């Protein structure tokens, strides 16, 4: 790990947050005639694949218009409350003059986010799986290189692993993915061996909704990992019902505190040797 | 004899000479035990035997009806005639008595604190023979028809395990890992032995015909397969290059490890180079075997000339290892003999039959 080769190696500090985004109300309306609707309904039957009510499930909380498909173009971005808060944070760090990493699992979602950048001023720069593979190291390098590109856009798989983004310093995961391993390389390609800055990380997340099950299941992989490879002993975070179940809104009134923190509420051998390593093995 | 006395105190013979010489005297004249008896408790045949490596005192022997009987060989009373009492017993009434028949016991190896004894109850109980507890239990899918700990590890303590699934298993004592299996066999592995002479050298022996020997460290399958022609009849391998003509139920490392016994279902037993599997040739004429189960058979140590003592139908045929020469046949069972286990301390052998006895053969004079 980076545990005891830190000493040899230098690591500026790195701290994350999970913001939990609020539905706005005509997406809570929508996502919410989709739980009851009986689409759902079948896939609680079995008769139909859970898989499409999963990905319809994650557009709709990613923004309505994926999902149903001025000021009322596509991707309006106040319909839906991540992006909001990608408002929010993008005027903040602008007003700080940092620089962003918009990361998103759906390339719709990210053209989304692109149009909605387009409707501000910021410059932005994006790659991504519709790049030819032959352009993809000039761009990385114009984003590393000057200042006068703010935001760059990604999915969390495109590119070779750890594509060399240095010079951001903030990033945002837009929407959680099941495989820890790809949320986990979205905010390690960021902050790298040879990052100057503090960078922090900034996954959004809608509480009451399909994507913290997401990021519940992530955390659930990423303990499994952990138990296997580093040590057994480990507290236990989850229910085994509640994490499996999927198909249900309950939004936050902030009278009582989100699923994810009240789950995480607290925070030769002489045949005698080789007897007792048996007998203690077996005890357990 | 007088000649070898004379000849170790005036220097002219290595005491190694009389030693040897002696240990393959009383060998060839073993015979049935005149003033020596075994306690009869198992209700069943007795299926195998093991004298503890350490001191030769004590010997277990599971039986077709589950027991475990531990005896003291040694003879503690005071007259020519004695009984091998039972020291201990798993018996029926045991919490942790083995619901079929025991195939295998061994006592561990650089130590008799401890012992091991599979079943066809699918388990491989692992027992502490002080408390005479479990100390552990590894489940199979699947019958076990044999299993060995390495009489020389240090290092590792895996037993191997052959059961009627075609692999190989090797289970850790060491924390309990069964996990570890070994590809390239086809039918039930009916016999399985470590070499005494090298770590991690494990001959496997199974119903098709086959034997293989592992390097169990390595990640490529086995070492060697025995070849009864050595190349003459040569196949590209998928059903070539078998052992015997039947299924291999027996196998024997000699004492120095470096030639290997297989005996199989075909009548035939063969003398195998254990560094390339290249088959001697030594004939040892027709041994009988009919065993659909692993047969267990040994071979002398500490004498002049190495022997085998393989079951014969209801008899120990006793044969010289690299000649082949037919030394006798040990009668004195009334079905067929399952195991023979020899004390190489005195040149004694102990053999365990379906007649739910076992008989103890002593050199005579």
């Amino acid at each position: 790990m980076k545990s005891d080769v830190k000493m040899s190696l230098s690591l500026p500090d790195k701290n994350e947050q999970v913001l939990f985004c609020r539905l706005t109300d005509e997406q809570h309306k929508v996502y919410q005639n989709f739980v009851d609707s009986k689409e759902v309904y079948r896939i609680l039957n079995g008769e139909m694949q859970i898989f499409s009510g999963l990905i319809a499930l994650r557009k709709i909380c990613n923004h309505p218009d994926l999902f149903s498909g001025e000021e009322d173009q596509f991707g309006y971005w106040k319909r839906s409350g991540k992006m909001i808060v990608v408002e929010s944070l993008l005027k903040i760090w602008h007003k700080q003059g940092q620089r962003v990493l918009l990361f998103s699992q759906s390339r719709q979602m990210l053209d989304i986010l692109e149009v909605f950048l387009r409707a501000q001023k910021y410059t932005y720069l994006k790659m991504d799986g519709t790049t030819t593979i032959a352009s993809r190291q000039p761009l990385i390098t114009r984003y590393n290189e000057d200042t006068s590109i703010f935001v760059f856009l990604l999915t969390t798989r495109v590119g070779g692993l750890g594509v060399n983004l240095t010079g951001a310093n903030r990033v945002v995961i837009y929407d959680p993915d099941w495989n820890p391993s790809t949320d986990t390389q979205a905010r390690e390609r960021a902050w790298r061996i040879g990052q100057k800055k503090q960078v922090t990380v900034y996954r959004l997340l809608t509480a009451g909704t399909i994507e913290e099950k997401i990021y519940h299941r992530q955390i659930f992989k990423q303990f499994l990992t952990n138990r296997v490879l580093k040590d057994p002993k480990q507290r236990r975070f989850f229910k085994s019902n509640d994490l499996y179940e999927l198909f249900t809104l309950t939004s936050p009134d902030a009278s009582q505190s989100t699923e994810t923190s009240a789950i995480f509420a607290g925070t030769p051998l002489a045949s005698s040797s080789l007897l007792a390593k048996m007998r203690a093995r077996n005890h357990l | 004899m007088l000649g070898f006395l004379s000849a170790r105190q005036t220097g002219l013979e290595d005491p190694l000479r009389l030693r040897r010489a002696e240990s393959t005297r009383r060998v060839l004249g073993l015979e049935l035990n005149k003033d020596r008896d075994v306690e009869r408790i198992h209700g069943g045949g007795i299926n195998t035997l093991d004298i503890e490596p350490v001191e030769g005192r004590y010997m277990l022997s599971g039986g077709s009806d589950g027991v475990i009987v531990l005896y003291d060989l040694e003879n503690s009373s005071r007259q020519s005639y004695y009984t091998c009492k039972a020291v201990c017993s798993i018996g029926r009434d045991h919490p942790d008595v083995h619901r079929y028949s025991v195939e295998t016991v061994q006592w561990y190896p650089h130590d008799t604190g401890m012992f091991t004894s599979s079943s066809f109850d699918k388990t491989l109980k692992v027992w502490d023979t002080n408390t005479l507890q479990t100390a552990d239990v590894f489940n199979f899918e699947e019958t076990v028809y044999s299993h060995h700990m390495s009489p020389v590890s240090t290092k590792h303590c895996l037993v191997a395990v052959g059961t009627r699934g075609p692999k190989v298993q090797l289970c850790d004592l060491k924390s309990g890992s069964c996990s570890h299996i070994l590809q390239g066999h086809r039918q039930e592995i009916l016999a399985v032995s470590w070499s005494p002479r090298y770590d991690y050298i494990l001959a496997t022996a199974s119903a098709d015909s086959r034997v293989k020997l592992w390097d169990v460290r390595r990640a490529s399958g086995c070492l060697i397969t025995l070849d009864q022609h050595n190349g003459k009849k040569s196949q590209a391998v998928e059903s070539a290059n078998t052992a015997h003509n039947g299924k291999v139920n027996g196998l024997c490392f000699t004492s120095d490890g470096l030639h290997l016994l297989t005996v199989g279902t075909d009548n035939r037993m063969r003398l195998w180079n254990s560094s390339n599997g290249e088959n001697t040739l030594v004939n040892y004429g027709k041994v009988c075997n009919n065993s659909k189960k692993g047969l267990k058979f040994t071979v002398s140590c500490g004498c002049s000339s190495e022997f085998v003592f393989v079951p014969y139908g209801s008899t120990i045929a006793v044969y010289t290892v690299y000649s082949g020469e037919q030394i006798t046949m040990l009668k004195g069972h009334y079905k067929t003999v399952d195991c023979c286990v020899f004390q190489s301390n005195f040149q004694e052998l102990y053999s365990g039959s379906r007649d739910c006895n076992i008989l103890a053969w002593v050199p005579s004079l």
